[PDB]
RNA sequence: CUAACACGUGCGCGAGUCGGGGGCUCGCACGAAAGCCGCCGUGGCGCAAUGAAGGUGAAGGCCGGCG
RNA sequence: UAGCGGCCCCCGGCGCGCCGGGCCCGGGUCUUCCCGGAGUCGGGUUGCUUGGGAAUGCAGCCCAAAGCGGGUGGUAAACU
RNA sequence: UCAGUAACGGCGAGUGAACAGGGAAGAGCCCAGCGCCGAAUCCCCGCCCCGCGGCGGGGCGCGGGAAAUGUGGCGUACGG
């Protein structure tokens, strides 16, 4: 039938072709570096964790996960950060344990 | 000017118009809007009901352009073009009809309030009124969306 | 470069080796005097970052500031006045503690001018920061043409009207919907255009 | 104390407004010193326009003036790149430029193109040297005819494009524009939890199936 | 005295009205005045109200065609 | 006093020429690499401030980071 | 101008911004880091030549020092 541009519903707006671009290179920024990967794990591996990390690190070993994701949100922050956390230091735990076991 | 004032002419008057048993002190009731609701009650009551209370929702980062709308009516409908448009579409025998878009001068919803003379429009409007569009239904015409 | 590795070092302040570096320095600086010239950054990273570069001409001087809050000099208690003034020993101060030590090592140096500052150790009585002054009358510098602003008379006692970096954080300066209070030159000059008559000559 | 009847009023003369007045004795003279300077300008800058560089084709930001079309801060990269002008030489022969601009559309840059190319093929440009002329030039004989213009350079104008009077035919005069209003709305509104509830009756059919 | 509001009065224009801010006028005795802008009416007030809001948004009366 | 009136002196700015000194410099396409500011952000609490209201901004104390991360999207929270 | 508005307030007295829009003016840039260049960098003392009343330019010094715990050139989010 007919099909009107409007100014509600799902398809609001004016009509008008969208052009690509390369993202600005602003955007990039964060994004992980393979030199700065080296850097930040050799530093880990000199100084090793903080005692908090450490005691979540157990709170994970005897697999108490809601505590060490409530502990960390504690002594860290926001949700967000937390749940990270936890998943880079499960992820550290489990290197190794397959380190000690191979 | 001073020469018209009523102070030119109280001169001589001990008084100057404020009276003798009650003087003209300096806040006799209270300073600006005081005593609302203690002894200017009756007053505050009888020419501004509803000013004490709350009532309706908070919106706390109002932005008055998103809810921009402005309004046109059919009876003014027909002023948006010139004259000329509208008597070269009367004697036409073609039936076209001429278009008229409100957005060009500024209007986004088009309202049915006034008698609209009997000859076919095209209106390309934001937002019409189910009135406004029965209106132009049985004139003969066309609404049309625009964005 | 080391540097990097350097700063992600710093960055790991609860891993041991930097606690036990933070321990010893601390006490070393507890034990010296409240302000005194230190021969070099100990944060050479952070006074690169910061815009310290290695020629003659910049001095840094490592000082000592007492913690806590700021309590209010009044008699005993004292604060004559309605209840809603009658605080005296929960208050802040509006500016920060890095704020101070730059503002009295400028103070006590006078004839140099204040760049950046930063931390260095901190305990329960007291907090260390290493500022970086600049001798403005060095040839050094003054034959240098991108850092011969600072010798600009415009400059003078930066952390005297909070212009450093640790000075503007406490004036509430910013762009965007979080920092009306600032329109203009600052609080100063916003309250000011807020709170005029515009007495136009036709009204 | 309120008279008989009337408004309540709110006036904020509650400070100490008379130390805070801004009296415009001085709005004559102003005019008149930034006339000067305006002048001395236009005359410093000799063949130069005296508005100053060009300026881009924009859009107000907001449903209440989208409508319309102002002079924007500058152009953009993209324009630029796209119009065969490098970022660092447009500032010098008059093209003003800013990077933060985007372009979401490819109207408004082909239009911002149209514009450079006519930008470009209107000035005109004195020799570096001016004995020597070199290859990216002028020539001598229109320097001659060489004046400032006032004003903004190629002025920004909104214009209205005219359909002639079209006939209708019964296909567009069964259309409830009202009504699509409306159920655009609901669906809208609708659209979310339409989305859930067609979910949950997937996952439960499919229980129901196993 | 300034600002605000209300009402009454006088004048101009009138569904419109108003340059107060800015600019153009060889800046300058008066003149820091006066004139002009009209694609400088942005904008204000008025032309539409109502609802807390999502929102909606201002006549109809007679004959022929299936009382 | 008016006057694109006169005379004298001094300083400047703009152009022109000479000597000496520095300078060897750009654009497009393809291939490969690289790219960021920490006791800081952020969280809790306390006090002040703001029109900012389950905290606008500032500061003290305690906790204290990440790298497809972080901040913002004016009502607290989880998911997207 | 938005606007005495959104909002705050024994929600009482009172307080109270911002975005968009039109104008005045209009100008953009530089480091650290990441890397590459024999530290390629800078300050000062002695002698010679120029003018020196805003102590500079050129040359000669197996002259001194700073600086590798990092000076200079390229280079900074618009990518390089
Ligand atoms: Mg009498
Ligand atoms: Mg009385
Ligand atoms: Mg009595
Ligand atoms: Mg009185
Ligand atoms: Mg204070
Ligand atoms: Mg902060
Ligand atoms: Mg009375
Ligand atoms: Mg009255
Ligand atoms: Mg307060
Ligand atoms: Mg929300
Ligand atoms: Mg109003
Ligand atoms: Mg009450
Ligand atoms: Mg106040
Ligand atoms: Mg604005
Ligand atoms: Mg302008
Ligand atoms: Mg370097």
């Amino acid at each position: 039938a007919l099909r009107y541009p409007m100014a509600v519903g799902l398809n609001k707006g004016h009509k008008v072709t969208k052009n690509v671009s390369k993202p600005r290179h602003s955007r990039r920024r964060g994004r992980l570096t393979k030199h700065t990967k080296f850097v930040r794990d050799m530093i880990r591996e000199v100084c090793g964790f903080a005692p908090y990390e450490r005691r979540a690190m157990e709170l994970l070993k005897v697999s108490k996960d809601k505590r060490a994701l409530k502990f960390i949100k504690k002594r860290v922050g926001t949700h967000i950060r937390a749940k990270r956390k936890r998943e880079e230091l499960s992820s550290v735990l489990a290197a190794m344990r397959k380190a000690a076991a191979k | 000017p001073s020469r018209l004032r009523k102070t030119r002419k109280l001169r001589g008057h001990v008084s100057h118009g404020h009276g003798r048993i009650g003087k003209h002190r300096k806040h006799p009731g209270g300073r600006g809007n005081a005593g609302g609701m203690h002894h200017h009650r009756i007053n505050f009551d009888k020419y501004h009901p509803g000013y004490f209370g709350k009532v309706g929702m908070r919106h706390y980062h109002l932005k008055r352009n998103q809810s921009f709308c402005p309004t046109v009516n059919l009876d003014k409908l027909w002023t948006l073009v010139s004259e000329q448009t509208r008597v070269n579409a009367a004697k036409n025998k073609t039936g076209a009809a001429p278009i008229i878009d409100v957005v060009r001068s500024g209007y986004y919803k088009v309202l049915g309030k006034g008698k609209l003379p009997k000859q076919p429009v095209i209106v390309k409007a934001k937002f019409f009124s189910r009135r406004a569009e029965e209106k132009i239904k049985g004139v003969g015409g066309a609404c049309v969306l625009v964005a | 470069g080391a540097y990097k590795y350097i700063q992600e070092l710093w960055r790991k302040k609860q891993s041991d080796v930097m606690r036990f570096l933070l321990r010893v320095r601390c006490w070393q600086y507890r034990q010296l005097s409240a302000l005194h010239r230190a021969p070099r950054p100990t944060r050479p990273d952070k006074a690169r970052r910061l815009g310290y570069k290695a020629k003659q001409g910049y001095v840094i001087y490592r000082i000592r500031v007492r913690r806590g809050g700021r309590k209010r000099p009044v008699p005993k208690g004292a604060t004559y006045g309605k209840p809603v003034h009658h605080g005296v020993n929960q208050l802040k101060f509006a500016r920060s503690l890095q704020s101070v030590a730059e503002e009295r090592a400028g103070r006590h140096c006078g004839a140099l001018r204040v760049l950046n500052s930063y931390w260095v150790g901190e305990d329960s009585t007291y907090k260390f920061f290493e500022v970086i002054l600049i001798d403005p009358f060095h040839k050094a510098i003054r034959r240098n043409p991108d850092t011969q602003w600072i010798t600009k008379p415009v400059h003078k006692h930066r952390e005297m009207r909070g212009l450093t970096s640790a000075g503007r954080k406490s004036r509430g300066l910013g762009k965007g919907h979080k920092f009306h209070h600032t329109i203009g030159g600052s609080r100063r000059a916003a309250w000011r255009r807020r709170n005029t008559l515009q007495l136009h000559r036709y009204r | 104390a309120p008279s008989r009847n009337g408004m309540i009023l709110k006036p904020h003369f509650h400070k100490d407004w008379q130390r805070r007045v801004a009296t415009w004795f001085n709005q004559p003279a102003r005019k008149i010193r930034r006339r000067k300077a305006r002048q001395a300008r236009a005359r410093r800058i000799a063949p130069r326009p005296a508005a100053g560089p060009i300026r881009p084709i924009v859009r107000c930001p907001t449903v209440r003036y989208h409508t319309k079309v102002r002079a924007g801060r500058g152009f953009s990269l993209e324009e630029l790149r796209v119009a065969g002008i490098h970022k660092k030489v447009a500032r010098t022969i008059g093209i003003s430029v800013d990077p933060r601009r985007r372009n979401k559309s490819t109207e408004s840059l082909q239009a911002n193109v149209q514009r450079l190319k006519e930008y470009r093929s209107k000035l005109v440009l004195f020799p570096r040297k001016p004995s020597a002329p070199k290859k990216g030039d002028s020539s001598a004989e229109e320097l001659k005819l060489a004046t400032q213009l006032t004003g903004p350079v190629m002025p920004i104008r909104n214009v209205f494009k005219k359909e002639k009077a079209r006939v209708i035919t019964e296909e567009e005069k069964n259309f409830k524009a009202f009504a699509s209003l409306r159920m655009a709305r609901a669906n809208a509104r609708l659209f979310g939890i339409r989305a859930k509830r067609a979910k949950e009756a997937a996952e439960q059919d499919v229980e129901k199936k196993k």
